[PDB]
């Protein structure tokens, strides 16, 4: 009686019989639970991958990771 | 939060499937129709198309990769299946019909990109079939390549989305018969390049209650496989390759009974770290694992 | 005065500082001292120590919130490798300070 699917942006869809939520068992209710991957797109848009020496690249990447709240990544870049 | 969409279906909704880009949605009903919803900037979903498909109840509907266009598939209960394409625009037209089945068709699921444009359909006679399209710009020609017999009434199928060259294609099949005897209900198949035939790999002898849904987990760099099984409880398995059919180390890492009822459907997320389950109570639970490899619940939704 | 033949040195012993309250300072100053005396591997090790012990990597009190820095491969494993390296030259000097700062 039920169907479920997961979306790209964290969205979730769910439908179920009316009873589980002439006769009242001939319909169903469709719901979308709007529940993040913004830490992916934003860091992908700002990364320095080539064109500068390694020292400047690592510093830029470390600052980019820092300004988002991920500290272990920043320490990893600095250690590299 | 919790939105609400009036589907305007004359009967029960049986399946919901998102698209590859996460902007459209397709639903199937027992009123023998399939609807497509598209979202806008305002965030509302509008029914763009609605058309009759088959003569009986429609069970499942799935999507296809956007590289081959905008193509759908639908297993229904008239012992057939259909492939609809709507690059023709702005309606949907039928490009083929798979008639070779002899009993009720339960599930249809596509295959990953790297193996072409393939279709796998399962039937209620224990027979699963694999199709193919030779020329991708002619969706009116399909061939029946392989054919398997499972000796059990199939209820759900699932592929393996791994994209590495060191993993052979696989497909898992579940049963739903409720005989008094105690036999295995989930069987795993593998494809061998030399023989060019699918052969049985392993079986899950610890599963005896009926299985209702099966789903793998997207790999994204892992070296082993994760499988989810829907039963009276929720079970998760781990298959690790070892150094003919390949042998694996089978382990069980979850047996959760929080629903206190039958579990109907399961699903994973894009990365493969959260799972969703549905029970008879009408509640959805999400699960996630810590660094202990211990799975702890995260949220109850209603 | 056979002193150059032994791993330990007197001048480094006099110049080193150890302060509990502040950790970054007692590593940057030691790095400067190591550069001053003439040894470079100590400079690299002290720089790694500066980076790897900051207060930003403070462990949380719950195990379902984050993966602790200890199991990141630049954590416990790096310390173990450095300890194994310096246990071969029998440089007890560097061993004492390393095993104390990380405490």
């Amino acid at each position: 009686p039920e169907g479920l699917c997961y979306g790209l942006f964290g969205d979730l869809a769910f439908a179920a019989k009316e009873s589980l939520v002439f006769a009242g068992l001939a319909s169903s209710a469709l719901s979308v639970f709007e529940t993040g991957m913004r830490w992916f797109v934003d860091t992908a848009e700002r990364y320095a991958l080539a064109g500068r020496p390694l020292a400047e690249l690592c510093d830029h990447n470390a600052k980019v990771a820092r300004e988002l709240g991920r500290n272990q990544v920043a320490q990893t870049w600095t250690m590299l | 939060v919790a939105r609400s969409i009036a589907a305007d279906h004359k009967d029960l909704i049986h399946d919901v499937s998102f698209d590859f880009h996460g902007r459209r949605m397709a639903t199937c009903s027992s009123d023998q129709s399939v609807k497509v919803w598209d979202k806008s900037e305002s965030g509302d979903w509008h029914c763009t198309a609605s058309w009759k498909t088959h003569s009986g109840s429609v069970w499942r509907v799935t999507w296809a990769h956007p590289e081959f266009g905008q193509v759908l598939a639908s297993c229904s209960f008239d012992r057939t299946a259909a492939v609809w394409e709507e690059i023709v625009g702005s309606h949907w037209v039928k490009r083929t019909t798979l008639v070779d089945s002899r009993t009720s068709v339960t599930d249809v699921k596509f295959a990953p990109k790297h193996m072409g444009l393939m279709l796998a359909t399962c039937s209620a006679d224990g027979i699963v079939r694999i199709y193919e399209a030779p020329d991708v710009m002619n969706l009116s020609q399909w061939s029946l390549q392989h054919e398997i017999s499972c000796k059990l009434s199939c209820s759900c199928i699932s592929w393996n989305p791994s994209s590495s060259r060191a993993h052979s294609p696989m497909i898992a099949v579940g049963s739903d018969d409720s005989s008094p005897n105690a036999m295995a209900k989930v069987q795993i198949f593998e494809y061998n390049e030399n023989t060019r035939k699918y052969a049985k790999a392993e079986t899950l002898m610890t599963v005896t209650d009926p299985v209702h849904d099966i789903a793998f987990a997207p790999n994204l760099g892992r070296s082993f496989h994760i499988l989810a099984i829907a039963t009276k409880d929720v079970r998760i398995f781990t298959l690790k390759p070892v150094r003919g059919p390949t042998k694996f180390e089978i382990h069980i890492v979850a047996q959760f009974d929080n629903h206190n009822s039958q579990v109907w459907r399961v699903s994973w997320n894009i990365t493969g770290t959260v799972l969703a389950s549905s029970g008879d109570d009408g509640c959805v639970r999400l699960w996630k694992a810590n660094y202990m490899d211990n799975w702890k619940c995260t949220g109850i939704l209603k | 005065d056979i002193a150059c033949l032994l791993p330990v040195h007197k001048s480094l012993g006099e110049l080193y500082i150890l302060n509990v309250n502040d950790i970054q300072e007692t590593c940057q100053k030691n790095a400067a001292s190591a550069l001053l005396v003439g040894r470079k591997d100590l400079v690299q090790v002290w720089s790694l120590a500066t980076v790897a012990t900051d207060l930003c990597l403070g462990p949380k009190s719950d195990p379902d919130l984050e993966t602790p820095w200890a199991r990141h491969p630049f954590g416990r494993q790096l310390l173990e490798s450095l300890l194994a390296h310096y246990c071969r030259l029998r440089d007890v000097q560097t061993l004492a300070m390393l095993c104390s700062v990380f405490e």
